[PDB]
């Protein structure tokens, strides 16, 4: 059994949030990974690299290991987390975590009509990290995801059926270029459409309505 | 005359800097492959000519007084000196005394020095050289004393003389004039 630490934490073991949704929509920062576990049952990771780096710590030459994961679902929830640790399951482990903690959405869209589901995206992002830069284009139905098999594993994990990309820089360090599409697929919820001009009145957190509840006794 | 050659090598790999590591004997020896070398440094250790000092992200390799000599027999190979090896008449303080041979078949007298790393070596080096010119100096002036062969680099080869101390000599006939003489 699980006991929270966390006020959103209670919240979530209560009941009293069901999606995420909420969570994206009041732009709160999650610290418990359990959060996230119960609320995206269908949450399937990935490793995408593991590697022994050799630390010289304290007069010890010493084997470390560096594991970069991606966590995410069939639809459109990804995560990215990279962990170093002394061991190879335990990197594993706490990658795989980090991945639970750093979830955003993606707004996946279409590309000319209006049929079925949204398949592509909905405009052309850009995402840089170090000298890596990655940009999406919207691509019609069943053109595949374009992208290097890392890049194109990422967007697997996010139920992005067509995109085009094309990236610069050094693309040789994975974990820039990982780091780049995951900014690029953390922007498509940053770009202020014509369709989103509708004004919205704000609505109030689970914070207050569940204040009563909740609260450290 | 190779491998001596190759040894002489590493021996001049000593004289460029600190605790020498591995591939520094790989590379001033600048032989074929990777067998040659890391089994003559084996050949070395296990014959305790050598050593490790793996001080922390660097391997390095640590000269003791026993992988010297053979360089010092071959700089004696150079100049006509020792064939055989080892009869221990007197171990001193600065110096070990041994009675030795040519190829000629004479016995002569092979005091090492011992006096890690460098310094062992160097002062031993710096002992035999300045107790060879004082021997040079002694025999310039024309005192009578040993005759020097040589001075292989810290190892003084010189001659054997059939003499016996003063303690076990009871007198001469001639006193006052070895008063006279000392």
């Amino acid at each position: 059994g699980w006991v929270p630490v966390t006020k959103l934490g209670r919240l979530v073991k209560a009941g009293k949030i069901t999606t995420i949704e909420e969570i994206f929509l009041h732009s709160l920062p999650v610290k418990e990974f359990q959060i996230i576990d119960t609320l995206l049952p269908g949450l399937q990771d990935e490793v995408m690299n593991i590697k022994p780096v050799q630390k010289q710590t304290r007069a010890g030459q010493r084997t470390r290991f560096k594991a970069v994961v991606v966590v995410g679902d069939s639809n459109g929830h990804v995560g990215l987390g990279i962990k170093t640790a002394k061991e190879v399951a335990g990197a594993i482990r706490a990658g795989i975590i980090i991945a639970k903690l750093s979830v955003i959405p993606i707004r996946r869209g279409y590309w000319g009509t209006n049929l079925g589901q949204p398949h592509s995206l909905a405009t052309k992002t850009t995402g840089k990290c170090g000298s890596v830069t990655v940009r999406l284009i919207p691509a019609p139905r069943g053109s595949g995801i374009v992208a290097s098999p890392a890049v194109k594993k990422l967007l697997q994990l996010a139920g992005v059926e067509d995109v085009y990309t094309q990236s610069n820089g050094k693309t040789r360090t994975l974990e820039n270029t990982l780091k780049a599409a995951f900014v690029a697929i953390g922007n498509t919820y940053g770009f202020l459409t014509p369709n989103l001009w509708a004004e919205q009145p704000l609505p109030v957190s689970p914070l207050d309505i569940y204040s009563d509840e909740a609260s450290a006794q | 005359t190779d491998d001596f050659r190759v040894l002489q090598a590493v021996e001049q790999g000593s004289r460029s800097h600190e605790v020498v590591p591995t591939p520094l004997i790989h590379q001033i020896s600048g032989m074929r492959s990777q067998s040659g070398t890391n089994r003559a440094i084996s050949d070395l250790a296990k014959l305790s000519l050598i050593s490790k000092m793996r001080n922390v992200k660097y391997d390095g390799y640590r000269l003791t007084y026993n992988g010297i000599d053979y360089l010092a027999l071959k700089t004696m190979l150079n100049r006509d000196t020792v064939y055989s090896v080892g009869n221990t008449i007197g171990v001193g303080k600065e110096s070990d005394i041994y009675k030795v041979s040519d190829k000629n078949g004479n016995p002569r007298v092979m005091k090492i020095h011992r006096l890690q790393g460098a310094n062992w070596m160097h002062l031993s080096r710096l002992a035999a050289n300045k107790e060879y010119q004082f021997m040079s100096m002694l025999y310039s002036k024309g005192f009578k004393v040993p005759e020097p062969f040589d001075n292989s680099r810290h190892i003084v080869v010189m001659e054997l003389i059939e003499g016996y101390p003063m303690r076990r000599l009871r007198k001469h006939k001639n006193i006052p004039k070895l008063y006279s003489d000392l």
